[PDB]
């Protein structure tokens, strides 16, 4: 005789739910009544975000920055004029944006040595072959190696508010707290060979497009070497050829004054980064945030649309069921 | 005409008496089996993909492509080798048996395979005849012996054979010193009731006599001497040329309709993969025709890539796209199919409804590769004696009624006589008092000219000019031989085709006085009909082995006729009534489970890979993966493996009790319905729509400076992680919506797959791993989960992807 167990006789206790039009029709109404208010909330939250984007590539001759496309003097400076029609009230975030830049190219993405960037002594002196042809230079290893490191964005952007007496008031920018906490504090680390950083990079060389070595990125010891936040922000490669990178933070004042009052502003630009060779563009983005992030109507519009479609289909089915 | 000398004495060179039923030897097994396995397109493609991953490029390890292929090949080889070794053991049992040869006035004990043509073989009572013998003498003075031929026609009645009259007096040592004779007989043939020969008994009078020989003088191999103390015979046909061996055919490889559908789906997806790779390569080289698109200043090539030949680089890029998108043909599906086929077969052997107290045995599973075929039967070819009868079996008529209500055609193929077969058919209610019987037998036909008239009349004035239950067909073995041997040299006016036309719209067909090969021939004729019907044959005797091997699924009955039918069958049951449970419940469940598994595997892998294909249009067609390598590796191993395996082993879309009590539900899945063009297109377009929704919802979500309150920016790895999360949840919830039978196992696997995906994401992205060369996923999942807008987008994309399924659910369950 066989074993008369529930599993072996295919008679295990089961739930056996039933899914019918009459028992699933109310979900097409609940989903609508949940999605539509959420979509309206997201749409309203996204509309209250104050954003400005300034393109300073300078491809047009009438641009304050055409003189910087192909410069003669090494440090080319350009100021751009823009107006804030409405004051920025909360925390303001400064972004730079790059178009037609393929940080997601397969050859680009692998061009890094994460063991080196994590502060590993052996990887510091023997960078991986994957970060070539940016691996060795002048018979010395490159301390940050690879194309991503070598191509680090290096424009300098400063903001001035035009005062009532035509005197530009500089807006203070913070370079800390822009990167992920975990990749600043764990993923990116510095070599451990002492306390002075210039000695801890003894047998290495700087990237070929670098001006100063990696231990001169900042005077602050917590933002100097591999833990420099501009460097980390650049090294987190982007998903799409048009992208934005967090540059500075404009913290709200202790008082109730606007962070960026409406008026006239200047855009100090130290033009070091060329993009016109591959037809890219350079932007500066000032924006406020919310719980949802930056300005993006997609989520609110999509939630509203899906909720409305669900509600309409539910009404159609309910009317069909009541024909009798 | 072959000439046989009675004692191999002067008054040719034939085969030996060794029988072979296996197809492999020890030395050629590996080459032959590997050649057969790798002649299949799926195995060849998997080997090619593994070689490309080893030599050219791969997004993951080549191990994950080589190990499953090795597992599948090894499992198939082990199964085939074990089955062939069982055939070798059976052949060794049939050979190597003790036979006695009168060699030089003395009894010589030899081995069965060592019998020559033309030697005197002595057979005692209850002994099987080792070869085809011409009866020379017996102990009795009348020269008559009784024989049972149950292994040739399935009947236990005694048959009378007669010795040669001039040799009836030859006994003891008189059969060698006083026997110089020559036999002229025809070439071996499988008729089993027709023998033409002549013996020339030479004596000292120089006047040799000549006596004609018939089937009454021929003792066939496989028959048993009954009630006769001892006989003397001379071998005229030896192993592989005896009528038993000529009525044996050997099994061709049996492939399920689900396996054939898997092959077709693999061909379609191979075309899809090649098209995707070709499009990607063409667009990549159109894109790179811009000198800043290929090698910008920030992304420069090395000297080797610049000095690499352009044509070789084009080919290598095509191969890289191939391995990037290869997951849409999943080898994990083949691994899971093997596992499910092996594990699910245990339900037949465990089923207490197949247990018989008389023999203290239940059902037997010989092949686990035909479980789904039990749910696709169209024709049932049943033996009569010992299968339909014991007086019928316990529920023979009721089983036939249930098979009819399932939409199946039941034909009786029997080696018994017409009258008893017809009486059984009336008792089983295959023929009713209202059924009009059309008789293609030796009584109604005496020559081949009248046969064609009968066929034409039953075509054009009785049956087509008509009431399906109105007509039944009876045909005997000789008339079937006339049909099958006289319908050549024609294609349009095919009398075989006319006969099949008569058979197809008869309520039942009785084929009586059948030889073992003729049953297989009938099954083959039905198998070659338009629409490709699935055939099942069931029997309890050794003469049912040929039709059991010929049919799509063969069923042996554990009866009193031995175990040859059971040992050669795919499945064995004690009783004929067990066929109802075997087909209506077990086969239905098996087919539905495996068909859903196949469709789900293809759908989930297309959902997996399509966003990766779409991502090439936004990188430089650079073969950059959208997902992390660990995600690519464990999508099919750890994240989406166990729920479908649990579904294919436990799901009861209809309860077993309902399936047993309603044979009409068999017709819902009748013609491989779940794997036809309609369902395949539904699954494929659902996968395409969901993948497009995944990728482009994430794309439009990423059209912002930040998705966080701290203003921080996400990258390509977070993009891919969001896409992967939506994908995993969508496919799991699709399976959950498909589920109708929720056990604790199903709950565990379905919800624990999602829980384990989250837990693994946290654990893998929790620690800077000290053994890998990259840390690309250190806190990607954790950072992504800090974004309320990302949570909302994930939820919305999951709902949008499952919306067509929910809408179909509400539409199909109304009105
Ligand atoms: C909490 C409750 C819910 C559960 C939560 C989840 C927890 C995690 C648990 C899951 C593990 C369950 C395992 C089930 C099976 C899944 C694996 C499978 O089935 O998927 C085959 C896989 C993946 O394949 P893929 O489609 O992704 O393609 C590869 C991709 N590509 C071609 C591009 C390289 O591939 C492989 O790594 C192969 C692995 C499969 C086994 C085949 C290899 C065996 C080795 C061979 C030895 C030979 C044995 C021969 C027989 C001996 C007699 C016994
Ligand atoms: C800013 O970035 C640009 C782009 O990398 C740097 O330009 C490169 O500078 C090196 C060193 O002088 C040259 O060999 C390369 O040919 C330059 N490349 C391009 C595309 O112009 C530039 O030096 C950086 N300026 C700084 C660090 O202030
Ligand atoms: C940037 O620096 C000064 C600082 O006040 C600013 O006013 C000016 O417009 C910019 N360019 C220069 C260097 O003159
Ligand atoms: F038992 Al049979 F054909 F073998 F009726």
């Amino acid at each position: 005789r066989p074993d008369n167990t529930a599993f072996k006789q295919q008679r295990l206790p089961a739930w056996q739910p039933i899914l019918t039009a009459g028992t699933v029709l109310p979900i097409f109404f609940i989903i609508g009544l949940i999605f539509i208010p959420i979509g309206i909330g997201i749409f309203v939250t996204s509309n209250n975000i104050r954003e400005i984007e300034i393109d300073y590539t300078g491809t047009e001759p009438s641009s304050p920055c055409n003189k910087c496309l192909s410069p003669d003097v090494t440090p080319c400076f350009c100021t751009i004029n823009f107006t804030l029609e409405k004051s920025f009230e909360g925390n303001v975030f400064m972004y730079y944006g790059l178009s037609n830049f393929y940080q997601n190219h397969r050859r680009y993405v692998k061009s890094r040595d994460d063991s080196q960037l994590n502060g590993d002594s052996s990887a510091l002196l023997n960078p991986s072959k994957e970060c070539e042809p940016y691996r060795r230079n002048e018979d010395k290893p490159i301390a940050p190696c690879g194309a991503i490191m070598n191509s680090m964005f290096n424009d300098t952007l400063e903001l001035f508010l035009i005062g009532q007496d035509s005197y530009p008031i500089p807006i203070a920018l913070k370079k800390k707290g822009i990167a992920w906490w975990t990749d600043k504090n764990v993923k990116f680390r510095n070599p451990p060979g002492g306390d002075n950083l210039e000695e801890r990079f003894k047998g290495t060389t700087k990237p070929v497009n670098w001006l100063k070595p990696v231990y001169m990125l900042d005077s602050d010891p917590d933002n100097n070497g591999f833990i420099n936040e501009d460097f980390i922000v650049w090294m987190r490669t982007a998903a799409l050829p048009t992208f934005r990178k967090l540059y500075r933070l404009i913290e709200r004042k202790s008082d109730l004054h606007p962070t960026l009052p409406a008026g006239r502003y200047w855009l100090n630009v130290t033009y070091n980064y060329p993009v016109h060779y591959f037809d890219g563009r350079k932007r500066m983005i000032l924006s406020t945030i919310s719980w949802m992030g930056g300005k993006n109507p997609f989520l609110g519009i999509a939630y509203i649309a899906v909720g409305s479609i669900s509600f309409l289909l539910g009404v159609v089915l309910l009317v069909i069921n009541h024909k009798y | 005409t072959r000439t046989v000398f009675v004692g191999n004495h002067p008054v040719q060179r034939f085969c030996d008496n060794r029988i072979v039923s296996s197809k492999y030897t020890l030395w050629n097994f590996l080459p032959k089996n590997l050649f057969e396995q790798f002649r299949r397109i799926a195995n060849f493609y998997f080997l090619i993909i593994f070689l490309v991953e080893v030599t050219v490029d791969t997004p993951t390890s080549p191990v994950t492509s080589g190990l499953p292929l090795f597992f599948v090949i090894t499992v198939t080889a082990i199964k085939q080798g074990y089955e062939d070794w069982l055939r070798h053991r059976a052949d060794n049992e049939v050979n190597k048996s003790t036979v006695y040869i009168i060699e030089n006035a003395k009894r010589v004990r030899k081995e069965s395979e060592k019998i020559k043509v033309g030697d005197v073989v002595e057979v005692q009572a209850d002994e099987t005849f080792p070869c085809d013998l011409i009866l020379l003498s017996s102990c009795t003075t009348d020269g008559t012996c009784y024989v049972t031929t149950a292994s040739l026609d399935g009947e236990s009645n005694c048959k009378t054979h007669y010795a040669v009259r001039d040799t009836i007096a030859l006994c003891t040592a008189e059969s060698i010193d006083t026997l110089r004779a020559a036999i002229e007989c025809e070439q071996p043939q499988p008729d089993l009731y027709k023998f033409v020969g002549r013996i020339n008994i030479y004596s000292n009078s120089l006047e040799a006599v000549a006596r004609s020989l018939g089937p009454e003088n021929l003792l066939l191999k496989g028959a048993t001497l009954k009630n006769t103390e001892k006989i003397y015979g001379v071998a005229v046909y030896t192993g592989m040329e005896t009528k038993m061996a000529l009525n044996y055919q050997g099994k061709s490889q049996k492939r399920s309709a689900v396996e054939k559908s898997i092959n077709a789906f693999l061909i379609v997806y191979l075309f899809i993969l090649l098209t995707k790779a070709a499009v990607c390569t063409t667009l990549k080289y159109v894109w790179q025709s811009t000198p800043y698109n290929d090698e910008p200043w920030y992304n420069q090539k090395t000297q080797k890539e610049r000095e690499t030949l352009k044509v070789l680089k084009m080919f290598t890029d095509f191969l890289s796209f191939m391995v990037l998108f290869n997951f849409i043909i999943p080898v994990s599906m083949y691994v899971t199919v093997e596992m499910q086929k092996f594990l699910g077969s245990f339900f037949i052997s465990w089923d207490k409804d197949f247990y018989d107290e008389e023999i203290n045995e239940g059902a037997l599973v010989n092949t686990s590769d035909l479980n789904e075929e039990l749910g696709q039967v169209d024709y049932v070819f049943t033996d009569k004696t010992g299968t339909l009868t014991e007086k019928l079996q316990d529920q023979a008529a009721e089983t036939i009624e249930a098979l009819h209500a399932a939409g199946l055609k039941v034909w009786v193929l029997t080696g018994d006589k017409m009258e008893t077969a017809k009486s059984t058919c009336y008792a089983c209610r295959l023929f009713q008092t209202n059924t009009e019987l059309l008789e293609l037998t030796t009584k109604t036909i005496e020559e081949s000219e009248r046969k064609e008239d009968r066929l034409h009349e039953l075509l054009i004035e009785y049956r087509k000019k008509l009431e399906h239950q109105e007509y039944g067909l009876i045909i005997d073995g000789s008339t079937l031989s006339l049909i099958l041997n006289s319908s050549q040299d024609s294609s349009s006016n095919n009398y075989k085709s006319i006969f099949l036309q008569i058979c197809m719209k008869c309520t039942a067909v009785l084929c009586c006085r059948m030889a073992p090969l003729q049953k297989a021939q009938i099954v083959r004729m039905v198998k070659n009909l338009k629409g490709s019907p699935i055939t099942l044959s069931i029997g309890d005797g050794a003469n049912d082995v040929s039709m059991i091997l010929e049919s799509h699924v063969g069923i042996g009955i554990k009866g009193k006729e031995g175990r040859q039918a059971a040992r050669n069958s795919d499945y064995s049951v004690p009783k004929f009534k067990h066929l109802k449970k075997l087909l209506l419940a077990h086969g239905h469940l098996y087919y539905v489970r495996i068909a859903h598994l196949v469709q789900y595997f293809f759908y989930k892998n297309l959902c997996f890979i399509l966003p990766q294909f779409l991502y090439q249009f936004f990188c430089g067609f650079s073969q950059q993966p959208l997902y992390d390598a660990a995600y690519l590796t464990m999508y099919n191993i750890c994240f989406t493996s166990l729920p479908i395996l649990a579904y294919s082993l436990l799901e009861q879309h209809i309860n077993i009790d309902t399936l047993t009590s309603d044979p009409r539900l068999y017709m819902k899945i009748s013609g491989n319905a779940m794997l036809q063009l309609g369902p395949f297109l539904y699954w494929t377009f659902l996968a395409a729509f969901e993948g497009t929704v995944f990728f482009f919802g994430t794309y439009f979500l990423f059209q912002t400076a930040s998705l966080e309150e701290n203003g921080k920016v996400y990258g390509n790895w977070t993009f891919g992680t969001i896409v992967f999360t939506v994908l995993v949840f969508t496919v799991t919830l699709k399976l959950a919506l498909d589920t109708r039978f929720w056990t604790w196992i199903n709950h565990f696997v379905i919800w624990g797959s999602l829980a384990f995906y989250v837990f693994f994401s946290f654990f893998w992205g929790g620690i800077i791993w000290p053994f890998l060369k990259q840390q690309r996923m250190y806190f990607v999942f954790a950072q992504m989960l800090s974004s309320v807008s990302t949570w909302l987008a994930i939820i919305l994309l999951i709902f949008i992807s499952l919306f067509p399924e929910i809408l179909l659910i509400v539409l199909k369950n109304v009105r």
